This record gives structure tokens, sequence and C-alpha cells, in this order.
């Protein structure tokens, strides 16, 4: 079972046949190749496969993936020795929080040490970034080019603690991983929007309200992965989004398993006409899982008398809401095999990555 | 007050193109331009400047985010 | 009318009366006075 | 999904099964039925000669919960 059709990988190269980025690039930067890491624009083919399991991979490699950082340590940003009075601490801590790093290791601690010593204002460039810390780099984490603030003449910035956090895009947006470039169901026709009749609609020639595509395409881009090593690091990303869904679905089995000790997370209830109702509510869950979980449900239980969930903004958490013609181990029985229906899926597709992309 | 290190909206790494796109753009205003002072280029009534190709020979995709918040940020050192 | 069977074809109608008489069959033409009987298209046959 | 009500009962209801929105907005009137008849704001007679309304949308009637007619706008 193939899933995950073919996949194309394609890195934003520069393009040296204009005379002005040649130039540019030799006479500051000495550039005459590609960057040590490119932004690698992916664009993948599923089949088979709910919208829910396909956009919740796309929002996972988005935000949802433990992604890394650098950031600066308190009491890095040594005020006394930073002469400079416009490189305010909130300023480049935002500028170097948000270079996208490809980094393998977790003890790489680099420092800034900047002296304009010129009556010229000096520009900070990433290569300034200097590293003391962890295995000596064989291969750069970012880019030698990036602009961290300049520095008036005869100021000095120094910063002596600058580390890689890890984290999550979706607590903070510079763990970001992937920005979508594409996605598009490959089964749904599609009107040619150019026409004036069609240029207010979506093109699809299915409502949303009745379409339920089979077949999509997500188009993925990361912002910085190694040049040699493009194939890789992709794998990499998309195994990394399989694991941690089947995680989560399965950090959500182990509550769903545990059908008494009333755990504050399940609460089941048999009402009226023989009737189950099973909210479950997760703390800091959000549209993917529930998604997810509502999608596969309603496949298991075509006839269900109501699956839904909702993540309101606040509150923070996701509250799923099954109501079934059933006694409460048969409802729980099916909701454990629609979550191994989801881990089946996720495992089918990691597996179909490794087999595709290698 | 320097071009963003990643586009706002999306978080594409333009700030590794940035340094480059300032020197190629003021390159190519440079050739554009004609009996005009720098202070009145964004006055010429004769006077069209496209950085599409540029930006492209950057390898920056057709986002108009990207591309927006590259060819419109300002830069500090220009002013102060 | 749009199509060339609908055998009404022209029905000339006051704004009330508009919804219980016209359909999706039907198209709009030029407007009629409702004092010279002219049509609004046909205002340049009057003589000036 | 997001009412914070009682959801009704959709067990009657084929995957395939298309329900109308009058359907759904009479699945929520129902717990509090009423009866309405009045046209709606979507029909003005000043809008009329042009634009063909669907006569199903220019009278709004609702019987004890069941919307079954029209549309729902400031009117109503
Ligand atoms: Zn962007």
């Amino acid at each position: 079972e193939k899933i995950f059709q073919n996949v194309e990988i394609k890195p934003f190269l520069i393009d040296f046949s204009n005379l002005f980025i040649k130039n540019a690039a030799k006479k500051l930067f000495q550039l005459e190749e590609q960057l040590p890491l490119v932004p690698v624009n992916v664009v993948m083919d599923f089949k088979g496969i709910s919208r829910a399991a396909v956009h919740g991979l796309s929002r996972v490699l988005q935000d949802e993936i433990p992604n890394y950082m650098l950031d600066i340590k308190p009491g890095g940003y040594k005020i006394e020795d930073s002469t400079d009075l416009f490189m305010t601490e909130q300023f480049i801590r935002n500028r170097i929080n948000f270079i996208p790093i490809y980094a393998k290791n977790e003890t790489l601690v680099f420092a800034l040490r900047s002296l304009n010593n010129s009556c010229e204002v000096k520009t900070i460039y990433s290569r300034d970034l200097i590293q003391v810390a962890g295995p000596k780099l064989k291969y750069p984490i970012f880019n030698p080019t990036f602009e961290i603030g300049f520095l008036q003449p005869g100021k000095s910035l120094i910063i002596e603690d600058i580390y890689i956090k890890k984290g999550i895009g979706r607590k903070h947006a510079a763990f970001n991983l992937a920005v979508k470039t594409h996605f598009s169901h490959l089964d749904i026709e599609q009107y040619p929007t150019d026409k004036k009749e069609y240029m207010a609609l979506s093109g699809y020639k299915q409502s949303s309200m009745t379409s339920d595509p089979r077949h999509h395409r997500l188009g993925l881009c990361f912002p910085a992965v190694p040049l040699p090593h493009i194939n890789q690091a992709v794998r990499t990303y998309l195994k990394n989004a399989c694991r941690i869904i089947i995680g989560r679905i399965q950090s959500i089995q182990k509550i769903y398993e545990n059908f008494e000790e009333p755990q504050p997370e399940l609460v089941l209830f048999s009402m009226d006409e023989e009737k189950t109702k099973a909210i479950i509510t997760i703390k800091d869950e959000t549209h993917t899982i529930g998604n997810l979980l509502k999608t596969y449900i309603y496949e298991m239980i075509p006839d269900i008398s109501f699956v839904g969930y909702q993540c309101v903004p606040h509150k923070q958490e996701m509250v799923l809401t099954i109501i079934h013609k059933a006694s409460q181990e048969d409802l729980i029985t099916l909701l454990e095999k629609s979550i191994q229906n989801i881990i089946q899926t996720f495992q089918i597709l990691e597996k179909n990555v490794d087999e595709l992309i290698a | 007050m320097l071009i963003p290190v990643v586009c706002f909206t999306c978080g594409f790494p333009i700030g590794t193109y940035a340094a480059i796109f300032d020197k190629a753009r003021t390159e190519y205003i440079k050739t554009k331009m004609g009996g005009t002072l720098p202070q009145n280029i964004p006055l010429d009534a004769s006077l069209q400047i496209e950085l599409k190709d540029l930006i492209t020979a950057l390898g920056i995709p057709m986002r108009v985010c990207c591309r927006t918040h590259l060819i419109t940020t300002l830069d500090y050192r220009k002013y102060y | 009318a749009v199509d060339s069977s609908q055998k009404p074809a022209e029905i000339e109608v006051t704004r009330k009366d508009v919804i219980k008489k016209i359909d999706n069959h039907y198209a709009l033409a030029d407007l009629r006075c409702s004092v010279c009987h002219v049509l609004q298209h046909e205002v340049g046959q009057l003589n000036i | 999904q997001t009412t914070q009500t009682d959801p009704p009962c959709f067990a009657n209801y084929s995957p395939t099964d298309l329900l109308d929105g009058k359907s759904v907005v009479s699945m929520l009137l129902r717990q509090t039925p009423i009866n309405y008849q009045r046209a709606p704001t979507w029909y003005s007679e000043v809008y009329a000669p042009y634009m063909h309304y669907n006569k199903q949308d220019i009278s709004t009637q609702i019987r004890n919960g069941e919307l079954i007619e029209g549309v729902l706008d400031k009117k109503a």
C-alpha cells in the first residue's frame, strides 16, 4: 500500500546568471557558489488518505514539530560592553532568534563580539557569529550572510551566550519549521477560474460541504537544509512529523484504554434512550488531533449520533464529544479501533516516506 | 531598522538574500535612472524599475509576502 | 425569454408584479415608459 | 460542534446523505418551537426587477421551530 506517492524536491538556488547578483555577492560576501544551507521546496502527492491526515501532517511540519532556535541566555547581552545605543537587546535578540538553523547538536553556544574601530557604520553579518562550545562545526548551521544589526562608528556590541533552544512553532513562531507553498485536491475537478463566471468561486467543481477528497498534493518549503544533505534532511523532517502525530495519538490512547478510574479527561455518560456520550478533554491540544480523531471516528462509525470537537482559542484545550447508540464498552472499543487506524496510517506514511525519498 | 531576517507573514528567510539585494537593487537603480536626482527618483513619471527578475535570481519564490517585505522594508542605515 | 421555446417571450410588468410573474427563464430588456409607451433604448426615435 | 448545547441526533443520516441548511436550522430551532411568517430583508421590491429571486427565499415561514421556507436575515 502506497499512500504517499512520488515527491519532488527542489532547493532554492541563487542564479548567478544575473550580473547584479554575482557582483553584489562577490563584492561583499566573496560569494561565488550556492550557500551552505538552502531553502528547499518539497511537493508531495498522497492517495487514498483523508484530508484530515494530510492537513495534520502539514500543520505539524509547520509549527508543531519540535524545532531549534538560536537564542540569548539571560545576561548574555553585555550591557556594559555593548556601546552601540541603537542595537537594543530586543532588536538583536529578535534578529538572532529567526535565523533558520539546521542544528544536529544542541550544545553549540555562539558568541558575538564586534568592535567598530573605524568611522564607517559597520554592519554585523552572520559570519561575525563566533562559536565557542561543543564539537567544532565542520558545516555551518546557518548561512553566513544574515544581517544582524549594524554598528555606529566607535560603538561595540558584545553578546557572549547565544545557545540553541528547543521548542515548537506553536508557542513561539521562531520555532516554525516549514512554510506552505501548495495544497490542492487532485481528485476534485477544477473550473477555469480565469473566466469571469468562475472568478468568485474557489474553482473546485464540488462544494466543500459535500466534498470528501482522497487524493491530495501538499507542498511545503523548509527554510534551511544543508546543500549536500537535502534528501536526508527532508526525510528526517517527515519521519519526525509522523512520529510526533503517532506519539500524540498514543497519548490520547493512553487515557482511552482506561475506561475506569475517572481521570478528569474522560467522562462517560449513559443518557436517555440507552445512548452513550463520551467527552474527551486534552489541555494544549489543537485542531490537528481533534480533526484527525473526528474524521477517523466518523469513518469508523458512519451512523454515529454525533461526533464533534472544539478547540476554543481560550481554555487552550480540545473537547471531543462523541454520542453513539451503543454501550460504553462498545463505544470505547470502536473509538480504540479508530485510534489504531490513525496510528496505522501514519506508520504507513512514515514507511512510504522512507521508500520514496531515500 | 533593517530587512527582516524572515518574511513576517510566512517565515521564509529573506534575510539571507537581503544584504545581497540591497546592493544589487542599488546597482540596478543606477542603470535604470537618468538625469534625475536620488531624492527625485520616487517622483519620476518616466521611470519604471521592476525587481521581479532580480529577486527571482536571488532564489526567492513568487510569494507576495516575501517580495513585499523584501522590496519595501526601510533600512535605518540609509536614513540615519 | 432567453430560450426560443418559452412562448410568452415578452412580458411587460410593474415592479411589484415582477416576483409574481417573472422567473429565471427570463432576462430583462430596456424599460418601458408608462406615459408615452416608448422603450428606454428607443428614446432616440422621438423627434427633438 | 460549537453551540455548547446538547447536540442533536444524526444517527438517521447516511454518510452520503445531504442535509439542507433549513434542515439544520430547524434541528436547532426545535428546542424552542415558535411560529414565524414574514418576508425577509433579502427580498426587496427595489432589487426585484434585476436579479432573479428564488421563490423559496422571499417568504420565511417557521412552524413550531421547523424553518421550512425562505432565508434568515436581519428581519428574522
Ligand atoms: Zn513570505
